[PDB]
């Protein structure tokens, strides 16, 4: 999971 | 919108995808968590990873800003979303496809690709  | 084959849901099951997603709901409540990949047979290039998490407020307008950039797409190259196997609108943010259309796991998904329409 990452911040677009 | 085009028949997707899930990358995601093919290496995991509903359990093992739903418990994901209770995790990711409880640990960021303030972020929208999406699972994001490209239309089979698509010749725009592949996103390194499939799991995002954007904010509520951020447009799909912005989402396809941020997605262009990172499959390396000019402007004025075609782009289009398909969410619940259809086209969203440009002014309707992350937080509303959420709330409408989330997966029984607690993931949204968005498909991407070059063309707009699919047999």
């Amino acid at each position: 999971w990452e911040e677009l | 919108g085009p028949h997707m084959k899930w990358a995601y849901k093919e290496e995991n099951n509903f359990e093992k995808r739903r418990a994901e997603g209770d995790k990711i709901r409880r640990k960021y409540p303030d972020r929208i968590p999406v699972i994001v990949e490209k239309a089979p047979k698509s010749k725009l290039h592949d996103l390194d990873k499939k799991k995002y998490l954007v904010p509520s407020d951020l447009t799909v307008g912005q989402f396809y800003f941020l997605i262009r950039k990172r499959i390396q797409l000019r402007p004025e190259d075609a782009l289009f979303f398909f969410v619940n196997n259809v086209i969203p609108q440009t002014m309707t943010t992350m937080g509303q496809l959420y709330q409408d259309h989330h997966e029984e796991d607690l993931f949204l998904y968005i498909a991407y690709s070059d063309e707009s329409v699919y047999g």
